RNA sequence: UGGAGAGUUUGAUCCUGGCUCAGGGUGAACGCUGGCGGCGUGCCUAAGACAUGCAAGUCGUGCGGGCCGCGGGGUUUUACUCCGUGGUCAGCGGCGGACGGGUGAGUAACGCGUGGGUGACCUACCCGGAAGAGGGGGACAACCCGGGGAAACUCGGGCUAAUCCCCCAUGUGGACCCGCCCCUUGGGGUGUGUCCAAAGGGCUUUGCCCGCUUCCGGAUGGGCCCGCGUCCCAUCAGCUAGUUGGUGGGGUAAUGGCCCACCAAGGCGACGACGGGUAGCCGGUCUGAGAGGAUGGCCGGCCACAGGGGCACUGAGACACGGGCCCCACUCCUACGGGAGGCAGCAGUUAGGAAUCUUCCGCAAUGGGCGCAAGCCUGACGGAGCGACGCCGCUUGGAGGAAGAAGCCCUUCGGGGUGUAAACUCCUGAACCCGGGACGAAACCCCCGACGAGGGGACUGACGGUACCGGGGUAAUAGCGCCGGCCAACUCCGUGCCAGCAGCCGCGGUAAUACGGAGGGCGCGAGCGUUACCCGGAUUCACUGGGCGUAAAGGG
RNA sequence: AGGGGCGUCGUUCAAUUGGUAGAGCACCGGUCUCCAAAACCGGGUGUUGGGAGUUCGAGUCUCUCCGCCCCUGCCA
């Protein structure tokens, strides 16, 4: 099904992912359906992570199983937090 | 699907000499099919192994016969001892004589004579006339002939019993017991030399195979030091420039070995190396150690007539064939001022210009042949080029 | 790697006495001072009228040998100078100056350029705190260049920091003779850099 | 030397056999029904045809007639029959067909 | 064509050809690289060696 | 924000015009030489053939067993081995093996690109909504036993469990026929008739979690169709019978001659049909002032293929790379009657070739399949290894130091040059030695809160004792091209149309900046040259931007 | 690794009568010429593939090497 995982960008020993709503079957770094954010595992930059609000929630309201390590970031960006 | 190989008993290389049509090539296929009963897992020279209950063996059975000198002369060095085979029917023939002389030219200490073809023409003197003329020629050639473990038996028969049924323990055939006599009186008398695992690795290359799926393998008895998988090495001698690769396999008689050391005829699989890139004569040494050279000098000792050598002497501009290791190269000769007419019996120090770059090295020894006869010996001095 | 060899040899060949030695090549014998004529078995004869090519080659080797840079490095900078908005002549020189081993020299610390390199290359130099060992590093506007701690004691940093008594720096670089700092206030200029080199003549070397 | 994909083949054959049979049926019934629709057997025509129409949607339940590949087989049946009865017959027993 | 002065190529030597003609020899349209296969370098050649094969001689 | 020309036809000139060169580029190869690191990148040929190992599995929270360790002996012992039990071997059943990975052979085509159409359709798992999950029957494995066989396996007899199979029911609904209304290609509503559902599994148990069934909708992914665009030869000019259309059938998820009857004679073509050659297409890449030209390797998208060829089965999906059948070729085993097998998966071998890598480390990360979960599998992937193949960074020392050693080479016998170069003197300290030493990793999960939001806790690092950091610390690599002109750089000897050079013009016939060596210089530097190929220069196919009286060029 | 062949001036070809090595061109000097061609004078220019072996001496008869053609060899 349609998922919400991470696509690896940035060269060797410089991981930089892209939070995207790809299709389960795609390749990790193949054509994604829509980028909604990125993530920097080394934090090198006061913006090591950023995610699109209204979007993430949208794809969730239409069945988009987020990876575990993916969901971690959606949360850390306060996506589910219903207040 | 390979079968590992563990060491327990001390290794030792041997071979069989004699006259073409006598025994040797047959007692080898006798000694092997014998020590395979009480031991688990057991034109061109065939290196066949056989293990006893006191030591591990190699055994280089040279086809013998003339023409096959260059191929025989090689393995001669690789062996710590030689089983001089003689037939009862005939006796000391040209080959039995030729092989023994060449057996001396090429180092090889101690001799263990075996009287085969005993099962032929029973004669009081015959069986005791042969054991005579043997020591007559062996000693005429400076060998311990008067104290050489001479055994007696028929190999042709000794084997036909083992082909009926594998297992055939001690003296259960009497004939396959005389094979246990020489095979026993062999791990005795002939000792074990000094195998220094301290010197920078180096093994001459005899044959070169191309084991499918793995690559090119270079057989040969290690001359010093050791080598295991992962060690870098160099192919010195012959070819444009000394190649450099890595060993990725070391095996002892078709069975995966672990670490080979001086004294074992172990084959080595060389990392990505075409089979044209490796040939006879070359040496596998530790990187940096030894190099390829053409010209050199040597404390060469020119033999004399009374010892097979020449008897007329050569001049400056003579082209003989030198045997450094498992190979043979040719070269021009231009010695120091004067010192011309180097007839038989001299220790002259001339210079050679081999046409093929061979792994030279001050200290290393060689020999000289020309016209099918050992014209002389020697040892490199100052490496000119 | 950055040439390394008879240098006053260039002092000569280019005919515009260079400063590749800092002290001697600044004294009464920059070699030029005794042979204002190019090296070689000849170096002093009827110099045929220089070809339109020769002229531009020389006007380029000059400007590049001044900084010791390699051709690869040099040409890359020039290309970079082009694409960047603004006169390529100025800009080129600008960037060419922003070089570190240079700003090391353009601030004392080192007697020469060839020296200012072995300096930065050996740590002794420092940017906004953290140090750098790369000459090619291009200093920006607002970055002071300090020396190192284990350096302020060495025999060399002494004399070099000594001559700094009184002597002044270009209007684009300040300097604390004791605090051994100095801020890269602004990128220099064709003018500020009174170099014996016609850039537009070099700009033209990288054309045909 | 081998894999547990074999499991997948064994089944393969079984299931093959399963709906391979359900199909033969529907085919046989469909034909038998129409084969009467012109004879005039209006009564037992709609009788068999009503049965055929059963195994159709029936097989459709699984992976036999997968989907509305059944819906088609049906209309072609209760259209081939109906258009055979009005060839002098009148719909007797109220079978599948509806007037 | 066989460059340099003096070669060791006989009726069965194996060489390695490359592009390059020779304006005087009407048929010759290729050159024989030197220092590759049966073709040795040029003896003594101290000048342009990269071409002509011949390896850097140690002044010795 | 962007445009350079030169050599060469003549005794000389101008023009025409070809040839050639300076620039950039490359999955490169060859020569000489070669120190470090980072990020890249590496069979362009035989889509030749391949040893070996690994590349796809997983679920006992679907089901019955074999078997082993064990609560404790079931009866009282070792009887019914019941049950407790975490494991384990298959079997049955399910989901995934259709993705991920490889290759470019084929294909000039709706294959691809682009924009659209589908009232002509499909979509597992994922979301949202609606209604359900009531009865019953049955089989085949496993296992037991008998049998054939060299093997691979196979046959018979008989037990048995399910989320396996089947019958009846409920019909929210849906399917279908005919009717009607709306709407307009087969879509939406409605009425009569007919036909169709389903499975239980685990707990912490009248409730949750995981499933099941039918329907409507969302997502995503697709099939089919269409307009325009897509190489060379016209010395290839005519092509076509399922051919072109029709009617009625078969077929499919669905349109269609897709296939078939029958009827009609059509359909296509210089706007290049047909045929031959070549070729995967694109984003892009190189070059170019631009317009263009060339190209399509790594990365991403699409297509095609899986030893050659044909075909179906299973299934949401394949006519299926590590599934099946068959023919053929080749490999292998055979007890000769029949067996096993496909690296264009990751490493590796061999052949061919000018030439293209380790039979590595790890699932720690990211991503995937299965699972309630723990977790399992993952040669995808994250890394390490080899090769200057490419780019970027760094080193081989910095400062001193003679009207200037030696040697070497010139020399108008004074001298000149290599040369501040060295020697030599202070000097910083590549390497290396010692200690310290990561980020990449925070969630699945545990707990409070309801397993929601939010808060807290723990395990986990292949690359690595590597990067990086402190301290200690030796002066410690240089080559290659070229020096007639174009084109930066000149002198001596040897040689004597010889030997040789050579991109073009052309150099060598005894004084040769053009051969060979030497000294000297120029260019660039861990590289520098060579060969091959593309663009440029070439307004030399000219749209931008040319020409035809006599230079090629007006048709009689 | 082991069989068998060929190899002669610079070249194409002889001495299978074992007695220093023979012919045509090619070419080399002498004259003419700036240098050649032509013309006239006059020339054997030789690693008998190498190096050793017998012989009073070897192209020839023995070996052993070199390069090449050929036929079989060759999985630690
Ligand atoms: C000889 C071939 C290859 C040699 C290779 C190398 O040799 C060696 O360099 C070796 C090192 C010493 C070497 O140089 N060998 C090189 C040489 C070494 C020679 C050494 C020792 C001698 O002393 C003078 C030694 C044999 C000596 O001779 C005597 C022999 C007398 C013979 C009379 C002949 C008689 C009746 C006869 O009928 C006869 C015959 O049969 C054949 C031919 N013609 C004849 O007329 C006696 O027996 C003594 O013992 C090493 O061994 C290397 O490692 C090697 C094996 C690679
Ligand atoms: N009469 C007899 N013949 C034997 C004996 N040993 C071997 N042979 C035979 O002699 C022939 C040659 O034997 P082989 O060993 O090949 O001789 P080698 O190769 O010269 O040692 C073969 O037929 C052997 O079987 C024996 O003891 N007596
Ligand atoms: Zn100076």
């Amino acid at each position: 099904m349609v998922k919400i995982r991470l696509a690896r960008f940035g060269s060797k020993h410089n991981p930089h992912y892209r939070i995207v709503v790809t299709d389960a079957r795609r390749k990790r770094d193949g054509k994604y359906i829509e980028k909604i954010g990125y993530y920097d595992p080394r934090k090198t930059t006061p913006d090591w992570l950023k995610v699109d609000v209204e979007r993430a929630r949208y794809w969730l309201s239409v069945g988009a199983q987020p990876t575990d390590t993916a969901r971690r970031l959606l949360r850390q960006a306060g996506v589910f937090r219903q207040e | 699907a390979k079968g590992e190989f563990i060491r327990t008993k001390p290794h030792v290389n041997v071979g069989t000499i004699g006259h073409v049509d006598h025994g040797k090539t047959t007692l080898t296929a006798a000694l092997t099919y014998v020590a395979a009963a009480e031991n688990p897992n057991v034109i061109n020279t065939a290196h066949v192994e056989y293990e006893t209950a006191k030591r591990h063996y190699s055994h280089v059975d040279c086809p013998g016969h003339a023409d096959y000198i260059k191929n025989m002369i090689t393995g001669a060095a690789q062996m710590d001892g030689a089983i001089l085979v003689v037939s009862a029917a005939d006796g000391p023939m040209p080959q039995t004589r030729e092989h023994i002389l060449l057996a001396r030219q090429v180092g090889v200490p101690y001799i263990v004579v075996f009287m085969n073809k005993v099962d032929m023409v029973d004669d009081p003197e015959l069986l005791d006339l042969v054991e005579m003329e043997v020591r007559d020629l062996l000693n005429q050639y400076e060998f311990p002939g008067d104290e050489v473990p001479v055994i007696r038996g028929s190999a042709l028969l000794a084997l036909e019993q083992m082909h009926r049924n594998p297992k055939t323990r001690r003296g259960e055939n009497e004939w396959v017991d005389k094979i246990w006599e020489l095979l026993d009186a062999i791990d005795e008398y002939i000792p074990t030399p000094v195998r220094d695992v301290d010197k920078p690795f180096l093994m001459p290359v005899e044959d070169v195979f191309t084991i499918t799926g793995r690559g090119t393998v270079a057989t040969g008895r290690i001359e010093r030091g050791k080598v295991k998988v992962g060690d870098e090495v160099e192919i010195v001698g012959l070819a444009p420039e000394t190649r450099k690769t890595v060993v990725t396999g070391v095996e002892m008689h078709r069975k995966t070995l672990q670490e080979g050391i001086a004294g074992d005829n172990v084959g080595v699989l060389l990392r990505g190396v075409s089979r044209e890139e490796v040939e006879r004569g070359q040496v596998l040494a530790k990187p940096g150690s030894i190099t390829p050279h053409t010209k050199f000098e040597a404390s060469v000792y020119v033999l004399k007539k009374e010892e097979g050598g020449r008897h007329t002497g050569f001049f400056s501009g003579y082209r003989p064939q030198f045997y450094f290791r498992t190979t043979d190269v040719t070269g021009v000769v231009q010695l120091p001022p004067g010192v011309e007419m180097v007839m038989p019996g001299d220790n002259v120090t001339f210079t050679v210009e081999l046409i093929k770059p061979v792994a030279l090295e001050e200290g290393l020894r060689f020999a000289i042949r020309e016209g099918g006869r050992t014209v002389g010996a020697g040892v490199v001095t100052k490496i000119l080029e | 790697g950055r040439y390394i060899g008879p240098v006053c040899r260039l002092c000569r060949r280019e005919g515009v006495k260079l400063y590749l030695k800092g002290e001697r090549c600044y004294s009464p014998k920059c070699a030029m001072e005794r042979r204002p004529y190019p090296p070689g078995q000849h170096g002093q004869k009827r110099a045929r009228r220089p070809s339109d090519y020769a002229v531009r080659l020389r006007e380029k080797q000059k400007l590049r040998r001044i900084y010791g840079i390699s051709e690869r490095q040099f040409r890359n900078l020039f290309e970079e100078a082009s694409k960047k908005k603004g006169v390529t002549g100025s800009v080129f020189l600008g960037l060419l100056e922003s070089r570190l081993d240079n700003v090391v020299y353009r601030l004392g610390f080192a007697v020469s350029r060839r020296q200012a390199r072995q300096l930065v290359r050996h740590g002794h130099i420092t940017v906004n705190g953290r140090r750098v060992d790369l000459p090619s590093y291009r200093v920006r506007p607002g970055d002071e260049i300090a020396v190192a701690e284990k350096s302020r004691n060495l025999e060399l940093i002494r004399q070099n920091l000594e001559a700094m008594k009184g002597r002044k720096v270009g209007p684009w670089l300040s300097l604390d003779v004791e605090g051994m700092k100095g801020k890269f206030l602004r990128l220099p200029d064709r003018e500020d850099l009174a170099l014996p080199v016609n850039e537009q003549l070099v700009i033209e070397f990288y054309s045909r | 030397r081998n894999l547990s994909a074999l499991k997948r083949h064994r089944q393969s054959l079984k299931r093959r056999l399963r709906n391979k049979a359900k199909k033969s049926a529907i085919k046989t019934l469909s034909k038998k029904a129409i084969q009467l629709a012109q004879e005039g057997k209006a009564e037992e025509a709609l009788k068999i045809m009503r049965k055929a129409e059963s195994l159709i949607d029936k097989a459709a339940k699984g992976s036999t007639l997968h989907k509305n590949a059944a819906a088609r087989r049906k209309s072609r049946l209760m259209r081939k029959v109906r258009q055979l009865l009005e060839a002098a017959g009148a719909p007797l027993i109220g079978g599948g067909l509806s007037a | 064509y066989i460059p340099g002065e003096g070669h060791n190529l006989q009726e069965h030597s194996v060489v390695l050809i490359r592009g390059g003609r020779v304006k005087d020899l009407p048929g010759v349209r290729y050159h024989i690289v030197r220092g590759v296969y049966d073709a040795a370098g040029v003896k003594d050649r101290k000048k342009s060696r990269s071409k002509y094969g011949t390896k850097k001689p140690k002044e010795a």
